[PDB]
RNA sequence: CGCACGGAGGCGAAGAACCAUGGAUUUCCGAAUGAGAAUCUCUAACAAUUGCUUCGCGCAAUGAGGAACCCCGAGAACUGAAACAUCUCAGUAUCGGGAGGAACAGAAAACGCAAUGUGAUGUCGUUAGUAACCGCGAGUGAACGCGAUACAGCCCAAACCGA
């Protein structure tokens, strides 16, 4: 298929909401990203 | 034209604006349809003049037999605007009457009496 | 912090202008530096900067230019 | 108003066309244009541009490929800031 | 003595005789060759629309708008319908033509507002009626101590709630005793049964 | 130096943080209005419909949103009647159009405790499940008056004037 700039724009963003809540985080809040999306398993829209 | 029911030669209407405009300056004269229905009505006209360019024409359908059952002459003229530039006015009159000539009460008797035989 | 009001108000309409390519030329080689993982940091500077633009420009704005 | 130029891109790749091709690589904005690139590049440098190439990258940026002239040095240029 | 708009009101009682039958028969063909909505220099009844609120005035306008004669233009039952409301033929609207023209004149021209109508006759397919609109926006207006009161924010959109003159009538307002227990105040908050 | 108790570093007596009011900034799509498009692109733009008019988009208007309330139109059936067609559910559900901070109504071609009487309109209590409707079945169902709340009355068309 052939994706637009737009389109781009948001499945790189996708990417982007998958990453790990950083080891920082973990101790300033004295101790989960509930929105992991794997490729095969889940489902982007459109 | 529903009203009108006999034509005035060009000439013959250029003699009554004319002294309808001396009429203003001299005598007096009414400007308006509704004014010049209470002139005939009342008796003080003379000579009431009426456009054919109106529209609508319930504006000025009752001057002819209006004019029938009080005796007063009556003349037909091409353009509204001609009658209010004659009647001495910045727009238009769909009907002008005479209230009493002034150095022209020869010439309006000549007129009224051309008109009759006009039909 | 480094750079106050009364010190931008002090400039003249041609100051503010070099003072401002000034700043974005700071921030740039500052970002240059981050980009390559740079060490010699100073997240507070950084971020001074970015304000420091923000009154120049808010300055700007009420001076009519 | 946007600024063309974001920061240099500095990766292995882009070191590699710098001491070989004599090329920067820059992050840039996705509104400019390869001609808008050019100049910004000789303005904030002070450098002749002879080819830039474009790719908008899946990190929602525009990567552009800044070729200079054999006139400048391109080592030189990104070893100063 | 009789006004000279008297006259135009007389001829009007009986649009089927005098001069005013051959004015008519003469107009219609026209008329049936125009739109839906036509603007018009000046209103075919003078004394009527004065009568109404009219005006020789800048923001001051009149419409001719035709509508087709007859009952509702009803699609028959498509699901199950007890023998009570299977009707299609006899079935007319609650609104009126007049009140209908009143609406397809003020959608025509959407900045100014309704102030009433008349009727200018019909043949045997469709009814005429002159709407006469007013622009709340136009200064000449908003200091016309007669108009001005059109002008408030209230009065938008005054035709499509039925706070015209045919609207008010056709809602069932004009008596005030006997027979308007279900009308007044309004229509909906008597639960629609009138 | 947000939620958020890290690390590094920074800011604050040039009175910061924090709060109140006013202002600056305010990407793209969106009524979406130059034209097209799954938030982008292509070569100046109130697009469209209107009013006024210097008849030039020159001055203006409309469009869409809002928890319900409000007003004007369109209008079911399950159900009840121990079946069912009128009736009932109900002018309800739902649909189209539109206004406001509230809407609508409103200064008698009224009432009709018939009077030598009342005196704009809403609304609340009552009148009353009374009058009236109805396969006179099941069911349906007011008002005048009264006690209260709050109170406020006015402008045109025409006559006679005629710029
Ligand atoms: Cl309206
Ligand atoms: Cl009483
Ligand atoms: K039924
Ligand atoms: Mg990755
Ligand atoms: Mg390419
Ligand atoms: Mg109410
Ligand atoms: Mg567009
Ligand atoms: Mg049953
Ligand atoms: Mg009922
Ligand atoms: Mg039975
Ligand atoms: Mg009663
Ligand atoms: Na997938
Ligand atoms: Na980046
Ligand atoms: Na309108
Ligand atoms: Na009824
Ligand atoms: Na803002
Ligand atoms: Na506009
Ligand atoms: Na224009
Ligand atoms: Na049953
Ligand atoms: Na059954
Ligand atoms: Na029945």
């Amino acid at each position: 298929g052939k994706k637009s700039k737009a389109t781009k724009k948001r499945l790189a963003k996708l990417d982007n909401q998958n990453s790990r809540v950083p080891a920082w985080v973990m101790l300033k809040t004295d101790r989960r990203n509930h929105k992991r999306r794997h490729w095969r398993r889940n489902d982007t829209d459109e | 034209p529903v009203y009108v029911d006999f034509d005035v030669p060009a000439d013959l209407e250029d003699d009554a604006l004319e002294a309808l405009e001396v009429a203003r300056d001299t005598g007096a004269v009414k400007k308006g349809t509704n004014e010049t229905t209470k002139s005939i009505e009342r008796g003080s006209a003379e000579l009431v003049f009426v456009a054919e360019d109106v529209q609508p024409e319930e504006i000025v359908m009752h001057i002819p037999e209006l004019a029938d059952e009080k005796g007063v002459p009556f003349i037909f003229v091409e353009q509204q605007d001609d009658l209010g530039h004659a009647a001495g006015l910045e727009v238009g009159s769909a009907a002008a009457a005479v209230t009493d000539a002034g150095e022209a009460d020869a010439d309006v008797e000549d007129i009224a009496d051309k008109v009759e035989e006009l039909r | 912090t480094v750079l106050h009001v009364q010190e931008i108000r002090d400039m003249t309409p041609a100051e503010r202008e070099a003072e401002l390519d000034d700043l974005k030329t700071e921030l740039l080689n500052a970002r240059a530096v981050q980009a390559a993982g740079g060490a010699p940091e100073n997240p507070g500077r950084i971020k001074e900067l970015r304000k420091a633009i923000a009154r120049i420009k808010t300055i700007q704005g009420e001076e009519g230019d | 108003s946007w600024d063309v130029i974001k920061h240099p891109h500095v990766t292995e790749k882009a070191m590699n066309d710098m001491d070989f091709q004599n090329k920067l690589q820059f992050a840039v904005d996705d509104r400019a244009s390869k001609g808008e690139v050019a100049d910004a590049v000789e303005e904030q440098y002070d450098v002749t541009v002879e080819q830039v190439n474009t790719q908008n990258t899946m990190d929602g940026e525009k990567k552009a490929v800044v070729r200079l002239s054999e006139d400048d040095d391109a080592q030189e240029v990104a070893s100063r800031i | 003595a009789r006004s000279a708009y008297s006259y135009i009101r007389d001829a009007w009682e009986n649009p089927g005789d005098g001069q005013l039958a051959e004015l008519q028969w003469q107009r219609q063909q026209e008329w049936r060759n125009e739109g839906a909505v036509e603007r018009i220099e000046r209103p075919t009844r003078l004394d009527k629309a004065r009568s109404q609120g009219y005006k020789a005035k800048q923001g001051v306008i009149v419409a001719r708008v035709s509508v087709r004669k007859g009952s509702a233009r009803k699609r028959r039952h498509k699901a199950g319908r007890r023998s009570k409301r299977q009707g299609v033929t006899r079935i007319t609207r609650r609104k009126d033509i007049q009140r209908v023209a009143e609406e397809r004149a003020s959608r025509t021209f959407p900045n100014l507002r309704v102030l009433n109508s008349y009727s200018v006759g019909q043949d045997g397919r469709q009814k005429w009626h002159e709407v006469i609109l007013i622009d709340p926006n136009h200064p000449a207006i908003q200091n016309d101590d007669d108009l001005s009161w059109i002008c408030a924010d209230d009065q938008a959109d005054r035709v499509f709630r039925g706070l015209t003159g045919a609207g008010r009538r056709n809602r069932g307002l004009s008596g005030k005793g006997k027979g308007s227990e279900k009308t007044r105040p309004s229509l909906r908050s008597n639960g629609g049964k009138a």
